[PDB]
């Protein structure tokens, strides 16, 4: 019954004041892309920065298993999206959001759908 | 103008010296660019990679082979690897390797020595940025160093598809004479310098349109000679200006050509065509790679 809560201790940690993830890989691109939350290539839009995403996965990062039953990972060998007021801590975005499954946006970040 | 560039090549008059070893002394030596906001070294370094290996005769096959030595960073992450996959088109099998444990975006990532690494098929490139910081030892006389650099000899001659290139990062004390003899082995080569490290003799030696055997005989100790010459007579201003333009970044998927061949196969004809990048000459199987486990039982 006993498995370690990554997700809930870095977001206890960042409460707690602790300086967020670093080294998250920043690209090079347009900024005038699609501005989708995970794509196969970089889509930041004007607003947005975007991330190799590994780097951005907190359980890439910290040597953990991912939650997936199969392990497999939603960011590795794509890019991320981050708003560019996140961008101070991608790992920490991408925890506490979630992306929509109709639009592709990240849910609050731009998903129109609920309108 | 050279600055709106990504970096500088080496000047082919510069190739046909026969000049003598010199210490490297590079007049902006400490200088750094001044990147965009927020963006690693090492993204910069390999996004103008990239943009100068836009401008050769890249052979880019459907189902294109990529393996990227010296992958993985002090940060344990692999920024590298990051922009290649991004340049490289959607579906690109990528392999990265290093020596020490890193994350990477690669779909397949080996830790170790360079020399546990086997693979069984043929790539259409091979990227390296292995370097050892202790080989820069400027009390000492700078000969031709092995260590990877028999390890990436072998691996060129072994396993990179004919019409495949490469581009293999050196400095002032980290190259190889034999690495620049096989230079002579592509349809054309060069040593590339990116604007954002100009200040560092770093180079990375690309060769373009691997032809399986000397089209030109190249003294590697020479070339290294009139490498540093260049470096030593030309200096380059440092700049990022290269880095706000991405619109044409992507590697053109140019849906070259692979076919299996033989030795008795290779015509001037075929030459011909692996020569201006529209010919690649490998299997098209399956692609296994593995890496050299050593077993120890230290209990006693
Ligand atoms: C210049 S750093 C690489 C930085 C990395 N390419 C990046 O994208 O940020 C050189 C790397 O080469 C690796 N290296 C040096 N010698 C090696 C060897 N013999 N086999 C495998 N890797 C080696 C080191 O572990 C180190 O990470
Ligand atoms: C790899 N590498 C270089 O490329 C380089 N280029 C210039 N320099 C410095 C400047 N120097 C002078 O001004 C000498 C006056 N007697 C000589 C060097 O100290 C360099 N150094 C130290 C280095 O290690
Ligand atoms: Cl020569
Ligand atoms: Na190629
Ligand atoms: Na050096
Ligand atoms: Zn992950
Ligand atoms: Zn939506």
């Amino acid at each position: 019954a006993f498995a370690v809560d990554a997700a809930k201790a870095y977001k206890d940690y960042l409460a707690s004041g602790g300086q967020p993830i670093t080294n998250c890989v920043k690209m090079l691109c347009t900024h005038t892309g699609t501005g989708q939350a995970i794509t196969v290539t970089p889509e930041a839009n004007m607003d947005q920065e975007s991330f190799g995403g590994a780097s951005c996965c907190l359980y890439c990062r910290c040597h953990i298993d991912h939650p997936n039953p199969k392990g497999f990972c939603d960011l590795k060998g794509k890019y991320v999206q981050i708003p560019t007021t996140c961008a101070n801590d991608p790992v920490g975005f991408t925890l506490k959001n979630t992306v929509c499954t109709v639009c592709g946006m990240w849910k609050g970040y731009g998903c129109s759908c609920d309108q | 103008s050279q600055a709106w560039q990504p970096g500088v090549a080496m000047p082919n008059l510069y190739k046909m010296q026969r000049m003598l070893l010199e210490k490297c002394d590079l007049q902006n030596y400490g200088d750094s660019a001044t990147l965009p906001k927020g963006i690693m070294m090492n993204v910069a370094k390999y996004t103008q990679l990239c943009q100068y290996l836009n401008t050769l005769t890249l052979a880019v096959p459907y189902n294109m082979r990529v393996i990227h030595f010296g992958a993985g960073s002090d940060k344990g992450v692999a920024p590298g690897t990051a922009v290649l996959r991004q340049w490289l088109p959607t579906g690109t099998l990528l392999v990265d390797s290093d020596l020490n444990d890193f994350v990477s975006d690669a779909d397949s990532t080996l830790i170790g020595d360079c020399a546990t690494v086997h693979t069984a098929n043929k790539w259409d490139l091979i990227i390296s940025d292995m370097y050892d910081p202790k080989t820069k030892n400027v009390t000492k006389e700078n000969d031709s160093k092995e260590g990877f650099f028999t390890y990436i000899c072998g691996f060129i001659q072994q396993k990179l598809a004919l019409g495949g290139s490469v581009a293999i990062k050196i400095t002032e004390h980290s190259w190889n004479a034999d690495l620049y003899k096989l230079m002579g082995h592509f349809a054309w080569w060069t040593a590339f310098v990116t604007n954002v490290n100009a200040s560092s003799s770093e180079a990375f030696l690309i060769g373009c349109n691997y032809l399986g055997k000397p089209r030109e005989q190249i003294d590697g100790y020479v070339m290294h000679a009139n490498y540093i010459f260049w470096r030593n007579t030309n200096p380059i201003q440092l700049s990022s200006y290269s880095l706000f333009d991405m619109s044409k970044f992507p590697l053109k998927l140019r849906g070259t050509a692979v076919m299996s061949l033989k030795e008795g196969q290779i015509n001037d004809m075929i030459l011909s065509l692996l020569s201006k990048g529209r010919l690649i000459i490998r299997e098209n199987n399956r692609v296994v790679i593995s890496s050299d486990v050593l077993v120890n039982n230290e209990n006693l």
